């Protein structure tokens, strides 16, 4: 049926949004967390 | 039998021992620290930084924004539920 | 503003990147069978 | 330590600190960001200390 | 019609949320912001006491 469209799209969609994810927004939250911990200590 | 010299000897060490590590790691932020709001760059325009300034900023912080993305997809969807049913 | 922070992306979630290639591949082989049409 | 006071006093961006300012001040933050992010230990040991959670868990 | 009555509950829904959810997390939100900015600020007050 129409399946060469959203199944194989959306794989890459969620692996393209993972990588972005862990590899930039994790890491700002983890600055800030580091960064409060440090003027903190 | 002799007179040793204690009170001049902190030149080898920096009196304290737990405060001497802090000492570096509080001394040297405030070189390059913002005396009040320095280059805040809250005036921008790339076609889309009206609109973060306006509705994206901490100010307001509101739902609104929201709302009108929802009310902006409805408008663009209208024209294809047309087509489509 | 913005930088790449490099986060294991393959040592650790390798599993489930060949699943995901697995499925799309049964996926592919399946298209011309499991359709009835 | 009169000019770290007298800096201090009129250079304290309390709520108003870049962290790219942060990052470019001292590499070594940076560094250690790197170090545990290949390393895959994620935990950032003492920081549920200071900092709450407010969770809904 | 088959879809505008939904169009129009929307509204009342958004109000519903604005009127209960919006303050309430309005609160949760500027609770902790409080509690930070305040939390930072005694960390550097203590620091340059210790510093004095």
């Amino acid at each position: 049926f129409y399946f060469m469209n959203q199944l194989t799209y959306g794989f890459l969609l969620m692996i393209t949004l993972l990588i972005l994810f862990s590899q930039f927004f994790l890491p700002m939250i983890l600055r800030l967390y580091v960064s409060r911990l440090f003027i903190s200590k | 039998v002799s007179t040793l010299i204690p009170p001049k000897v902190v030149s080898s060490k920096n009196i304290g021992s737990a405060p001497n590590a802090k000492r570096i790691a509080n001394v040297v932020h405030f070189y390059k620290s913002l005396p009040q709001g320095p280059a805040p760059a809250i005036k921008a325009n790339t076609r889309l930084a009206r609109y973060k300034a306006k509705y994206f900023d901490g100010d307001n912080a509101s739902g609104k924004p929201l709302w009108h993305f929802a009310l902006g997809i409805i408008a663009f969807g209208y024209s294809m539920e047309y087509y489509f049913h | 503003m913005l930088k790449r922070f490099p986060t294991p992306i393959l040592k650790v979630y390798w599993p489930f990147f060949v699943a995901g290639a697995a499925v799309y591949y049964g996926m592919s082989k399946a298209a011309d069978l499991s359709s009835n049409t | 330590l009169q000019s770290t006071l007298d800096n201090i006093q009129s250079a304290r961006p309390f709520d108003e600190l870049t962290v790219d300012d942060l990052t470019k001040i001292k590499p070594e933050i940076d560094a250690k960001v790197e170090e545990m992010v290949k390393k895959g230990k994620w935990d950032v040991p003492g920081y549920k200390d200071r900092f709450g959670n407010l969770n809904v868990m | 019609n088959d879809e505008s009555i939904l169009l129009l509950t929307f509204l009342g829904f958004t109000g519903l949320v604005a009127k209960y959810l919006a303050p309430a997390y309005k609160d949760f939100a500027d609770a902790r912001m409080k509690k930070v900015s305040d939390v930072l600020n005694a960390s550097r007050n203590k620091h340059v006491e210790a510093v004095k």
